[PDB]
């Protein structure tokens, strides 16, 4: 039955997980914890409309 | 005005020519079913060259099909521009000869040249002024080569003084289709050397080689041979077929090719040939579609012409060009590689230029080059005819028919005497 | 001598997809296919080896 | 364009049991004989709604005929195509040659000269028989010799079925083959031979099938006649008639002997498995495990050559596969034949029979080539013949029966001609 | 005026994926190779035509050839965003890699790719007519960039020799590595590029990552990001000949003006402003400031310090909004400065040019069109500081005779490896010699 269940695959590969989106709290965490996607500038709150 | 009848002979001369037929009435653009759907009137006024009027703008071709095996013609009225033929220009036997030149040139014939001299005869004298004939056919079948070259001598007997254009395709030992092609070969071109005017020699090796290399297609069928084939048929004729600046008929082309009675055997290349993938890195200019042209690859003959010397060229363009371009051109291209044209002729280069470039096209040009580098080609069936002959390999097929081993040795000993002609003006 | 040149391949044939040998030619081959709504070997000769 | 086929002895009308379910299964014709003009040169179209061959079935012994007329093909046959005798000539040649043949031989012929009138566009004949026994070997020679002189110039494909070599069934069979040779080599336009021992190597071999009996030969033999007729029956890029393997293939008037092959031989299972190209079938159609005759072609000589495709099939990768046939060295022709090949291709795939154990398969070959391999199967005969001979065995039955011992001396000369033939022009 | 660009190898083409992009961005053409259909380019283009060979009606062929043995990387090109820009005959593209083994790519593969490469590149010369010169792409750590790129640059000085050769290399990080064998490749590629190429460019790779820290404030750039920056300097170069400036110079300038001694071409090359959208906004950008900003090394290309080296050249390019009286006024206070030191062998150490059209970058973003910007390209002594730092880590792996079984396996002998060592050895007391 747990060689056919397969455990270490789903542990291994996570395939019913979501994926890495974390659409909105990916900003959380570059505020908090500095940490940006790779090819990405630093971004400040500039009121661009102001000038 | 000006008239060409067309002779098909054999399975390969049959899907040829409907190929041919089929680019033809594109380019006078005529639909499938017999009437005109094309724009300019310019059209109109050269279609007596290649179809006559029925009924209500049915322009009919002027060609003769020939055959013996029933399946050529099922082929023919299968795809379109198969029902524009007139069903009494299908004539056809019924027994089949299969790779035998004695029953294509003595039994097959001997009931069937007969119908088709009558409906050839029709089909000439209703006509005016013939410019002449044009066959198509093969070399290794036995009812394209000895019925078509039967036919050759006969109407060569009977209109001695019209001109005379064969498109026949040669074996190589690469690709070897039949057995008793040297047989049927031999036999074939002694008699074209004594009969025929000027030969344009085609074989399907060059054929593949350009079609990898220069189309790079991944499965070359026959109908895309039988279309680059019809591509230089339709070049060949243009200046008949169209207006231009220097207008070159086929007896311009003879006189301007032929230095002596013998030496008509030509090589053949057509321009432009590129992959569809490639055809927007190449221009159009008269320097590209030369360097194209002279090459050794774009032959249509499996010489190569650098192990030899061209004793004279021609060259047809078509489309909108400048004189002063071609003839430069030409020039350069004659003074660069000097060594590789003969000395005691000036000028080897024939040119002619007519205004309408094919359709689909901007400006094209076909090559006629006679060169001395065929005898490498007739001594590569030579070879083969000692070998066989040496010990009378399939020999009886033939002589059991009506022949004699000195068709053979005559046959051989022309053969011999012609590449020793050509190796000697080399 | 000129027209031999060559040697023939002692290879498999894959499809148009993997980048093997012509791939890149038949692409375009089979993309005109799919632009005109008939298939590759259904084309007429001109279409397929004139410009 | 219309071919008839005759079916001599206990092989012949079984090697066309078979053959004929293929011709109904290709041409999509119910058992009963009406469809639900490629056929014409098989089924005429008698009436209106119902196709029946151009066959004779022909036997000494009725059990076997009678059986093909209560089989599941009852409504197929014409009543009077399958001829049938009373009594066995019994593995006897002169028996099936002088006693039989004198009442059966002359109604068969009378019966053939109506099917060849009822047919227009007549190719020639194609025979099935085998020689070990009496009725093929014997009246199928009386037959062929009044086929030749009635109407000679039409072509004769012999399908013949030889004794083989080890495996053996029968004990005058060298008798039997050695003198109807004697009359096959001057009568036949051309003959393909068939071995068993052969053919069960090949369905032991390639289809895997371990305990084969006669009817996975039969089929697979007809699915060889077909790939050779499909030429007049189907529309190719490049189709051979009947006519090419007179000319192509035979280079002397007594040297028509041809080993045939196929290929790919593979079930239903190795079909997903491999990648079927021109190539390999082109490369296999030539080792002696694909051979439907026993013998080794690496100790002979090519001397012609040629290739039947079907199906899906462009003369580039033929022409690309024959030329690594003739740059390689492994196998070797004649040197007085450069050219030794001849092609031919047809559209239609070859068709499978339900409970058959060939796969559906894209493109097929089948090769018929001659050789002196041959040479080498005559004189492998020969031998074991003057082995019988020597002692005069089994003489009084042919000699009681009517013959002589000047037949048997002058069809070993025969083959000893043969032989100093086959061995002369292969050098 | 027509220059040809080819690339050779993993990082060449790559750096051309990204040149190629900006080029066509800046003549604003399409991805397909058409010209926008709205906008009508006008009979004489002229510009476009340094790098695009106008053919037929409305298309360009850039004058490139992407090549490397690989097939991977080239074939992402051919199934990328610009299928339709290059066609497949450019695209040369081998069978197997060189595998950062420059004996490899010497001599193995090198031998039936280096004609197929040559006889096009003579058909690209030969649809040329006012061929300035080539410019090469290749990474001399790598296999392929360094074994068939020398064989490359060979073959074409004995063919043409007397044309100008910019090669724009990029060498390997001292800390920074990403192979093992580089220094081995490395030095083999320089016994070559010492004595074949005439004015030859360094690019490291850290230096540039530095950049993107700190200027850009991108905390991890990709390598798209280095080969987008390292396009704008490719761009920055050519803009002289692609449009009309108010004082230009031509690619046969720093062949005369850059390189005093026969085999002393090495130049370090910096660019300013890089900047980014906000500080851009936050920064006055005039040309006093830029001027400078091209002398620090918070934004030089090469990591190398001026400092303890003597500048042999400086020369300076200007885009976009720049006038000659404060350029001339900016190179006067330069000279005043006493920070940094020029050699006593030339006084008159600065060329200067001015182009009237401003950088154009990527609309996406990391970098703010600005008004104005610099590049500078000079000559100085601390690349001789940086061969010794290469010559030295490969002593240390030559003294045991580490790897050196792969190249003797492919061919190759202890001879080249010792006179190379010598050679680069008499390179530093080139260096020594003329910086004194
Ligand atoms: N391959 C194969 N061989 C067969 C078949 N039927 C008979 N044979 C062979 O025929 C050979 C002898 O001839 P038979 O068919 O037995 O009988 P016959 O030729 O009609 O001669 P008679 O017995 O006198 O009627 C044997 O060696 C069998 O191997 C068959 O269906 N397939
Ligand atoms: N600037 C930049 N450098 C790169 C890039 N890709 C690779 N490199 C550099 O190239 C060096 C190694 O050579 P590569 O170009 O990757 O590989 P190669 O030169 O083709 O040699 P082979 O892998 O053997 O074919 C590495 O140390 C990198 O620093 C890139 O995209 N941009
Ligand atoms: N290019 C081309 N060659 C063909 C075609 N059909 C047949 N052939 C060639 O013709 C040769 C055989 O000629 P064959 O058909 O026997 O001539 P026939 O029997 O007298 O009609 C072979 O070598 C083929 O390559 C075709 O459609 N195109
Ligand atoms: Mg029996
Ligand atoms: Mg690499």
């Amino acid at each position: 039955g747990k060689d056919l269940s397969r455990q270490a695959a789903a542990v291994i590969f996570p395939t019913d997980r979501p994926a890495e989106e974390d659409a909105a709290t990916r900003a959380m965490y570059t505020r908090s914890h500095q940490d940006f996607q790779p090819g990405e500038q630093r971004r400040r709150d500039y009121n661009w409309d102001a000038a | 005005m000006r008239e060409i009848v067309h002779i098909q002979g054999g399975q390969c001369g049959n899907q040829i020519g409907a190929k041919f037929w089929e680019v033809v009435s594109d380019e006078h653009g005529i639909d499938p079913t017999g009437t005109y759907h094309g724009d300019s009137d310019l059209q109109l006024e050269r279609i007596n060259v290649y179809f006559n009027e029925a009924t209500g703008g049915r322009y009919v071709p002027r060609a003769i099909l020939m055959d013996l095996e029933p399946g050529t013609m099922d082929s023919v009225r299968s795809g379109p521009y198969g029902q524009i033929f007139r069903p009494d220009n299908f004539v056809f036997g019924q027994t089949g000869a299969g790779n035998n030149w004695a029953k294509g040139h003595y039994t097959e014939g001997a009931e069937l040249i007969d119908s088709v001299l009558d409906v050839v005869r029709k089909e000439a004298e209703s006509c005016d002024c013939l410019q002449g004939f044009q066959v198509c056919h093969s070399l290794g079948g036995g009812t394209g080569s000895g019925m078509g070259t039967l036919l050759i001598s006969k109407i060569r007997e009977e209109y001695p003084d019209r001109m005379m254009l064969t498109f026949s395709v040669v074996p190589s030992p690469k690709v070897s289709d039949t057995v008793v092609e040297p047989y049927n070969a031999t036999l074939s071109v002694h008699q074209l050397v004594e009969n025929a005017d000027e030969c344009m020699v085609l074989d399907n090796e060059a054929l593949y080689d350009i079609c990898f290399r220069t189309l790079k297609l991944t499965t070359p069928t026959f109908g895309d041979l039988n279309h680059l084939i019809s591509a230089v048929m339709s070049g060949i004729t243009c200046c008949l077929r169209f207006p231009g600046q220097l207008n070159a008929d086929l007896r311009k082309l003879a006189v301007n090719l032929i230095p002596f009675p013998r030496l008509h055997f030509f090589m053949v290349g057509f321009t432009p040939l590129t992959s569809r993938g490639s055809q927007q890195y190449r221009a159009l200019t008269v320097p590209e579609l030369t360097q194209q042209m002279w090459d050794a690859k774009n032959m249509m003959c499996a010489a190569d012409p650098r192990h030899g010397r061209y004793l004279t060229a021609s060259a047809l363009f078509r489309g909108r060009m400048s004189t002063k371009e071609v003839d430069e051109q030409m020039l350069n291209v004659q003074n660069k590689n000097s060594s590789y044209f003969v000395e005691w002729i000036p000028n080897n280069v024939k040119s002619s230029v007519c205004d309408i470039p094919p359709k689909g096209l901007k400006m094209s040009a076909t090559f006629i080059g006679n060169s001395t580098a065929i005898q490498e080609m007739f001594k590569r069936v030579s070879e083969q005819f000692t070998a066989m002959f040496r010990r009378k390999a399939f020999l009886h097929w033939y002589t059991g028919e009506g022949m004699d081993e000195m068709e053979f040795t005559e046959a051989e000993s022309n053969m011999n005497d012609l590449v020793s002609e050509y190796q000697q003006y080399q | 001598y000129a027209h031999n040149d060559g040697a023939p391949d002692i290879s498999q044939a894959f499809q148009n997809t993997v980048l093997v040998k012509n791939w890149y030619e038949d692409r375009f081959q089979s993309q005109v296919a799919s632009a005109t709504g008939r298939t590759l070997r259904e084309l007429p000769t001109h279409e397929r080896v004139v410009h | 364009r219309e071919v008839i086929s005759i079916h001599i002895g206990q092989a012949g009308i079984q090697v066309g049991n078979a053959c004929w379910e293929l011709y109904c299964l290709e041409h999509g014709i119910q058992p009963d004989g009406q469809m639900p003009d490629a056929f014409n040169t098989f089924f005429s179209e008698t009436g209106a709604g119902k196709h029946v061959p151009r066959c004779i079935f022909l036997d000494l012994e009725p059990t076997v005929v009678d059986e093909v007329r209560t089989g599941t093909y009852r409504q197929l046959f014409h009543p009077e195509q399958l001829i049938s005798g009373k009594e066995d000539a019994a593995n006897n040649f002169a028996r099936g040659h002088y006693t039989i043949g004198k009442e059966i031989v002359d109604l068969a012929l009378d019966r053939i000269r109506k099917l060849a009138d009822n047919c227009t566009g007549l190719q020639g004949f194609l025979v099935f028989n085998a020689v070990g026994g009496g009725t093929g070997s014997g009246l199928g020679s009386l037959l062929l010799e009044r086929l030749s002189v009635d109407y000679g110039k039409k072509s004769k494909l012999g399908f013949t079925v030889y004794p083989s070599p080890q495996v053996s069934t029968a004990v005058v069979e060298p008798y039997n083959s050695v003198l109807s040779t004697h009359s096959l080599l001057e009568h036949t336009d051309v003959a393909v031979m068939l071995d068993n021992e052969a053919i069960y190597d090949i369905c032991r071999r390639s289809l895997d099938i371990e305990r084969p009996t006669y009817t996975n030969l039969n089929r697979l033999i007809a699915q060889v006649i077909s790939s050779l007729t499909a030429s007049l029956r189907f529309d190719g890029a490049l189709n051979v008639d009947i006519t090419e393997f007179q000319t192509n293939l035979v280079p002397y008037p007594r040297i028509h002997f041809m080993l045939s092959s196929y290929a790919p031989i593979i079930s239903a299972e190795k079909a997903y498995h491999e990648q079927l190209s021109v190539a390999e079938i082109t490369n296999a159609a030539f080792e002696p495990a694909s051979m439907m005759v026993k013998c080794d072609p690496r100790h002979g000589k090519y001397m012609a050559c040629c290739l039947m495709y079907r199906g899906d099939v462009v003369p580039k990768d033929v022409n690309a596969s024959v030329a690594t046939i003739k740059t390689k060295r492994t196998i070797q022709f004649v040197d007085w034949c450069p050219t030794g090949f001849k092609c031919g291709i047809n559209y239609q795939p070859p068709t499978v029979v339900p409970g058959g154990d060939l796969a559906k398969v894209q493109r097929a070959v089948c090769m018929i080539s001659n050789s002196t391999a041959i040479g080498e199967i005559f004189s492998r005969l020969d031998h074991k013949f003057d082995l019988m001979y020597a002692k005069r065995a089994f003489v009084h039955w042919y000699v009681g029966e009517g013959m002589e011992e000047g037949e048997f001396s002058e069809a070993r000369e025969d083959l000893a001609a043969l032989e100093k033939d086959f061995e002369e022009v292969g050098a």
